[PDB]
RNA sequence: UAAAUUAAUAAAUAAUUAUUAAACUAAUUUUAUAUUAAUAUUAUGAAAAAUUUUUUUUUUUUUUAAUUUUU
């Protein structure tokens, strides 16, 4: 078939006394090394190099009184969303914020309350009559959510904030190109 | 012993009293300290050991009659030479014999592999009998730890 | 393009006039002049000739190269591998791995090393008693002899009743 | 489990024992839900103090890398004020000032000063010495 | 720092001054993010040259505070700006199993982008405070008193409980605010 | 032949040579009764 | 300038309750139906229980948050699987609403039976009583 | 493919040859918009024709 | 097998993915004479594009009102956002302008979609498909406003479609894609993917109501030519568009394996639009005899130049031969000369 | 599709683009306009036939 | 992915895999489902008794990941 003898070729410089020499033999070599690195990649690489972060991260945690077994189940229930290998950058650069973080979970402090489902507002029912003038009443609440959320992100001076400087005011922003 | 992936730099000398605990978990601790794993900077490449001083070995413990039924057997070439010692005829030669046996039961678990790595850990235990040790100038801080 | 400064200065290019394979010489037509127009500090040294090699080349400002083979290459194949000198910076060859992740470890705080945590210690959370050796309270002396009495009283009691309740 | 032949990957060791409880504020239980399960309390645990922010997280303020390498210098060195004193404590007094100040690890090593200037130390024989200036 | 208790805007003011990172979570990877850093992401669609801003962040910590936001921090800047988009090394696999008589050569090259990360702001607006054993708001902040202290675990009452060096046993907690 | 009762080692001189061919269930997984050395 | 939505409308219920009152945590015993063996929630139940999925690059303010946006605060366009994703977080809902349309037209027409269960599950559990 | 990824062009131009980019404004040797592998204009092949063969006259002829 | 998709399926590739380019005006060529011829401060802007798809969605919905509120703040962020005149904010206003006439305040739409266009002729190159759709606001809201003598915009709309939309980059690499199928009972749906004009090319979508919208007047009036001056012209439009999609049948059956023909088939390919407007006649390649070595035969001193050199003789190949077959071929060399002298 | 002309995205090829041949000139091509049959290597046989076996 | 089998007057199809092609309706979630024809291909081998563990042969790279306790 395709030996892939092209690519395999090059790399007989890197073998020693016999497979850099002989062409053949430095073939079932050097496809019988890259064949057990994809093979080592894939598999078990992970399973081990997974497992020198978890000593890690606990090793530091053991500094502290606690370790992985009550680490693990207590970075979750504060959801801090922290990778085990982010524990183990910090454990080991920002010792600190890491002792900091195992102070927290060891604190009797109400972890963030699981995210509340969608909420029908009030006014969504509130029968509306027949008129056409006037926007919808839940409009004129969720478009108020809407601009709040828009200035309380980020400190963006909105031309040093020469949109209007009041949120009734940037509601109106439509009738700013009316004559 | 200078030799890149030693580093004798940043060593900690700790005094583990064996007397009371049980062998076969002093052989445990230990070894994380000369291994190094109790070092959140371990990597394995890195031989980052502090070395354990195991005095009062003779005071050690062996659960029931574990000191007359575990053998420290080893077969040599001579054919008609496997060797069966219990510990309790081992502990008659030299009691740090068994504790050297029980820290080889542990260095070797992670880093049978390498020579390097077999025998360079086991070098880190100074295991004494009793109470005199010559490292009064090393500050042996006794290491917390509770079985 | 490091500090607004692209890391290429010049693409060198080979074609023929007149020969064959209009792919480079297409790109010449619609998306060069494009191309050009984004980035035009770039200075695309194309050259005719004969027997044409199929490469195309780029010149970083820090003496390095490299070539992308456009044999049997299309044009929009071409534009494709000329925005791809452009954006490297031809300097490292690096393995996206976990490991080299960041280019520069800076630890702002200082690194953990031995002598950092090592003279904490364990404690409690509410003053505790050193109730082994404590000068006790009126009040505790009262507690225990009680609870100590009411240990004595339930002990001597019934060593009696083994003899007594034998001849009650 | 995972290529049965032996499994000589790192393995977690269990954890320490808590501090005593000495306050009966249910400092026994762990499926309970007035605290985690880690119980911290160290030292210098209660500089570790921590601020409500708005959005959900904490501002945990904290001392600095450099108070903490002050700290422990102070104990370490009060251990005796005019007690004994080992060669295993002043090499590590002498590094704790060394980390107190800009604790970037020197990068080349920590004995390569005194490997060089143990001529002014050892004395031997000044026909073959070493003065700075050399006469 | 935004705060409503004018004594914690006068001693936590001083604290988020100075060098400051920050932990952000980007292609389903975490970067530890400085001010002058460059770190390989997953390709981004962010052309050469042009500013950027990441907007999940997890943790901003400096010298002496860190900001452990729960699921995320809002109100925190850090801008980087993309420098490179190339192809990483390539980690060339080869699968052909022993029996079929054919060798699949599959070489893929990651495509990454290197952002050097320009500065990091961050400005948070408290509530309060509140301490650690007792995880409810404090009514007021003292900017020396630790709410909650610190005591010893020895009680005597345990004829084998680990001595540590007699310095270790006693040890205070130093005041820190100030 | 019929290979019956499996040995599997786990180390040595601290598996007893008797819980090797132990996890099989039978009379073993007691205690040998009359050991030779 | 960093985001946290956590939801689709924000809305966040605020967790820190008043200057002095009670933290109301959530409860760390996972529902085990039979109480005997008295679990505790194992750091993937905690992660489920937060919001995420499993694992949590999944259904989270992992993946809905954008990864990143321009300085001026221009956002950054979709990918395929970006679109990919909105399609399937729809998909969980045509999913669910057209299951509840059909129970609907069955529950409108009488058609749901009332002896509950198979014939085949009736015949299998006793507990399920006679009918 | 992508193998030779140095050594191919050296790197500077030839004597009296070589041209750089002007820009978008001025047209190089060869270039057209459409795959031509024997590229001609009305010099070297010249139609011997009235017209010139398009798309808007069906043929060059009267 | 099948699929169940009940897990979220990553998307599949495709060549109709292609981030297709804007179309704009050629390089002088400005709005107003065309017609007649016929770094950045912080602003949450991903906060206000959700805060405006709420209006497409509402003005969608005929919810007319509140669509204008939705839009009136999303085109004040953009004012600030972007600077004077950007194509940006010049197009935001040609939703509020709906946005109006749709509540009926023509006046103010009219007020509107009228000062978008000096925003645009007044710029660079502007958005092509936004200059047909602010000249279709300015034909709706004078049809709202009543007005016979204002109809007349939307065939001076689609004049500049005709004249300035290249029909063919809105299907170019969707053209060849029919021929990556290769599989005839089986999955032989790929061989008739077919995208759609309205759907692919907007300002052709928005040039076709135009053209149906100005029937609609014509109809109205009971005018009888305009009606056909703009039905011929509609279909003239859709034409010309059907034909840059049109291609003959590569293989049929399935053909099994040759994977690799993956390069020849998407790929560039000159449009039918194209491969007549730049015709190697028409368009004529430009080829500097200096870079070669052939010329007409009169231009014999134009070739790419030299070093001391003196024409041998002509390359026949019996020269070789013995010098019986060297003995023909003498002549053939002085012949040839004065074939080349003028 | 770019939020706007001044954030341009940018051009990182994929092997849907970066691997293409020339567009050799198909049957409908030479119908359309026959001045690009420039040599007889344009005239290819028909599309059904596939290749030899 | 193991399935097929009748020597011999008027009883619907051997089966497999393969190549090439074909058609959605009394027949429900608003679920799910490889059916048909033409051609290519018939040697992968049990004897007694009893009876009316498990899913793996095969991975594009980076992360991520729920099955552990000794006598």
């Amino acid at each position: 078939y395709y030996r892939a003898t092209a690519e395999l070729d090059r790399l007989r410089g890197m073998l020693r006394g016999r497979a850099r020499l002989e062409r053949k033999v430095g073939l079932k070599r050097i496809t019988f090394l890259m064949r057990t690195q994809t093979r080592y990649r894939v598999e078990q690489k992970a399973h081990w190099e997974r497992a020198i972060v978890r000593k890690n991260v606990d090793s530091a945690a053991h500094e502290h009184g606690s370790g992985w077994q009550h680490l693990r189940n207590d970075l979750a229930r504060q959801n801090l969303m922290l990778l085990p290998r982010t524990q183990q950058q910090l454990a080991q650069y920002e010792p600190l914020a890491f002792r900091a973080v195992m102070e927290l979970c060891a604190s009797r402090v109400a972890p963030p309350p699981p995210p509340m489902t969608a909420q029908v507002p009030e006014e969504a029912y509130a029968t509306r009559p027949e008129d056409p003038k006037v926007a919808h009443p839940a409009a004129r609440r969720q478009l108020e959510e809407c601009v709040e959320r828009m200035l309380c992100t980020g400190r963006s001076d909105v031309l040093q904030r020469e949109g209007p400087r009041t949120t009734q005011a940037w509601m109106d922003a439509w009738k700013e190109y009316d004559l | 012993m200078s030799k890149q992936w030693l580093c004798r730099e940043g060593e900690r000398w700790w005094l583990l009293d064996a007397r009371g605990q049980q062998l076969p978990h002093v052989a445990k601790i230990a070894a994380q300290y000369m291994t190094g794993q109790h070092r959140p900077d371990f990597t394995p490449g890195m031989m980052t050991g502090d070395h354990v001083v195991i005095t009062n070995i003779k005071d050690a413990v062996m659960t029931g009659d574990n000191w007359i039924r575990v053998p420290i057997t080893w077969q040599t070439a001579y054919p008609g030479g496997k060797y069966r010692v219990r510990l309790s005829e081992m502990y008659e030669r030299d009691p740090c014999m068994v504790m050297w046996w029980y820290l080889k039961d542990e260095v070797n678990r992670h880093f049978v592999r390498k020579l390097k790595t077999r025998t360079a850990p086991l070098e880190k235990a100074w295991l004494y009998e009793d109470s005199v040790h010559p490292h009064a100038e090393k500050n042996p801080r006794p290491l917390v730890w509770t079985d | 393009s490091r500090n607004g400064e692209l890391c290429l200065q010049r693409i060198i290019v080979s074609y023929s006039p007149n020969k064959g394979n209009p792919a480079m010489r297409q790109f010449m037509a619609t998306h060069l002049p494009e191309f050009h127009r984004q980035y035009p500090q770039v200075k695309i040294d194309i050259r005719p000739r004969q027997w044409p090699e199929s490469s195309i080349t780029g010149i970083y400002r820090d003496g390095s190269e490299k070539a992308y083979s456009i044999r049997f290459l299309s044009s929009m194949g071409i534009n494709v591998r000329f925005h791809r000198l452009v954006n490297e910076g031809n300097d490292y060859n690096h393995s996206f791995s976990a490991s080299h992740l960041h280019l520069q470890r800076r630890s702002v705080q200082g690194t953990w090393n031995p002598y950092l945590w090592n003279y904490e210690g364990t404690r409690a959370r509410h003053k505790p008693p050193a109730q082994w050796s404590r000068k006790l309270t009126e009040k505790e002396w009262d507690y225990y002899v009680q609870q100590y009495g009411a240990q004595m009283k339930a002990e001597e009691d019934t060593i009696a009743d083994r003899v007594r309740r034998y001849t009650d | 489990v995972y290529s049965s032949k032996k499994d000589r990957t790192f393995k977690v060791m269990p954890v320490p024992p808590p501090p005593p409880a000495t306050t009966a504020v249910e400092q026994r239980d762990d499926f309970a839900d007035n605290r985690g399960l880690s119980a911290t309390t160290r030292t210098l645990s209660p500089t570790f103090r921590m601020f409500a922010l708005e959005d959900g997280g904490v501002l945990v303020s904290h001392p600095s890398h450099a108070q903490i390498m002050r700290w422990n210098q102070r104990v370490h060195t009060e251990e005796g004020k005019a007690a004994n004193s080992t060669v295993m404590d002043e090499y590590v007094n002498s590094r704790i000032q060394a980390i107190i100040a800009d604790n970037t690890i020197e990068n080349t090593s920590l004995s390569q000063w005194r490997k060089a200037h143990m001529w002014n130390v050892i004395k031997s024989h000044g026909k073959l010495q070493r003065r700075w200036g050399t006469p | 720092l935004r705060s409503a208790n004018p004594t914690i805007a006068k001693a936590l003011q001083p604290l988020i001054e100075g060098p400051k990172f920050a932990v952000v979570y980007c292609g389903n990877h975490q970067y530890k993010v400085s001010p002058g850093d460059v770190i390989a992401v997953q390709r981004l669609r962010a052309p050469i040259g042009s500013q950027i801003a990441l907007k999940k962040v997890l943790m901003v910590g400096g010298p002496r505070f860190t900001a452990i936001g729960r699921p995320l921090l809002e109100h925190v800047r850090v801008t980087a700006d993309v420098e490179e988009q190339k192809r990483m090394r390539n980690v060339v696999s080869l699968f052909s199993t022993p029996g079929r008589r054919r060798l699949r050569w599959l070489d893929a090259q990651h495509a990454a982008t290197i952002l050097r990360i320009r500065e990091v702001v961050y400005e948070p607006t408290v509530v309060g405070e509140l301490d650690k054993y007792d995880g409810v708001l404090l009514k007021d902040f003292h900017a020396d008193r630790h709410p909650n202290p610190v005591f010893t675990a020895n009680d005597g009452y345990d004829l084998y409980y680990p001595k540590d060096w007699n310095k270790v046993e006693e040890a205070s907690a130093f005041l820190e605010m100030m | 032949a019929a290979a019956a009762a499996a040995a599997a080692a786990a180390a040595a001189a601290a598996a007893a040579a008797a819980a090797a061919a132990a996890a099989a269930a039978a009379a073993a997984a007691a205690a040998a009764a009359a050991a030779a050395a | 300038y960093s985001e946290y939505r956590s939801s689709y409308t924000g809305a966040r219920s605020a967790p820190w309750a008043a200057p002095e009152a009670a933290p109301a945590y959530p409860s760390a015993r996972s529902p085990f139906p039979l109480e005997r063996p008295r679990f505790r929630k194992t750091h993937i139940e905690w992660m489920l229980h937060h919001g995420h999925g499993d694992r949590y690059g999944k259904y989270g303010p992992s993946r809905e948050i954008a990864d990143f946006e321009y300085a001026d605060g221009t956002p950054s366009s979709i990918s395929g699987k970006r679109f990919a994703l909105k399609h399937h977080q729809d998909h969980l809902l045509v999913q669910l609403i057209r299951s509840a349309a059909i129970v609907e037209r069955f529950e409108e027409e009488e058609l749901l039976p009332r002896i509950p269960g198979t014939p085949e599950q009736r015949s299998w559990d006793p507990e399920i009583p006679l009918f | 493919y992508d193998s030779r990824s140095s050594g191919v062009h050296d790197v500077a131009p030839r004597d009296g040859v070589d041209f750089m980019y002007e820009g978008p404004q001025q047209v190089l040797p060869g270039a057209h918009p459409l795959p031509l592998f024997h590229p001609d204009n009305s010099v070297t092949r010249p139609p011997v024709s009235p017209y010139l063969p398009s798309p808007q006259r069906p043929h060059p002829y009267f | 097998i099948t699929r169940l998709y009940t897990s979220y399926f990553k998307g599949e590739l495709f060549p109709n993915q292609l981030a297709r380019p804007l179309e704009r005006l050629p390089r002088g060529v400005s709005l107003a004479a065309a017609r007649k011829g016929q770094r950045r401060p912080y602003v949450p802007l991903g906060e206000v594009a959700k805060l405006e798809l709420q209006g497409d969605y509402l003005t969608e919905g005929g919810l007319h009102q509140e669509a204008l509120e939705y839009y009136g703040v999303v085109a004040k962020a953009y004012e600030l956002a972007y600077p004077k005149d950007h194509p940006q904010v010049a197009g935001i206003r040609l939703k509020l302008a709906g946005a109006f006439r749709r509540t009926g305040r023509l006046t103010s739409s009219k007020a509107n979609c009228e000062a978008v266009l000096q925003m645009l002729d007044s710029a660079v190159q502007p958005p092509l498909e936004l200059i047909v759709e602010a000249l279709f606001e300015l034909g709706l809201t004078s049809e709202a406003m009543s007005d016979a003598a204002a109809g007349t915009v939307f065939e001076e709309a689609v004049a500049l479609v005709d004249m300035f939309h290249n029909s063919g980059q809105s299907h170019k690499m969707l053209r060849l894609l029919p021929r990556l199928g290769r599989r005839f009972n089986l999955n032989f749906e790929e061989k008739f993917v077919y995208f759609s004009p309205f759907d692919y090319d907007r300002v052709f979508a928005l040039a076709d109501q135009c053209l149906e919208r100005a029937e609609v007047f014509y109809q109205a009036r009971n005018d009888r030519a305009g009606v056909m001056r703009v039905l011929q012209q509609r279909k003239e439009l859709i034409d010309k568009k059907f034909f840059n999609m049109r291609d003959f049948a590569g293989r049929i059956h399935t053909m099994r394996g040759h994977w690799k023909r993956r390069a020849q088939v998407l790929t560039n390919a000159p449009t039918p639009d194209e491969l007549l407007r730049y015709s190697p006649t028409i368009h004529q390649v430009y080829r500097d005899f200096k870079y070669e070595l052939n010329a007409p035969i009169g231009r014999e001193k134009e070739v790419q130049p030299g070093v001391n050199r003196v024409v041998h003789d002509m390359g026949n190949p019996y020269r070789r031969s013995g010098v019986r077959s060297q003995r023909m071929f003498r002549d053939a060399e002085k012949n040839f000369e004065k074939y080349i002298r003028a | 599709k770019e939020f706007d002309a001044d954030h341009p995205l940018p051009v990182v090829g994929t092997r849907l683009n970066e691997r293409t041949t020339t567009h050799k000139w198909s049957h409908w091509d030479q119908y359309i306009n026959p001045q690009i049959t420039q040599s007889w290597m344009y005239l290819t046989q028909t599309p059904e036939y596939v290749g030899p076996r």
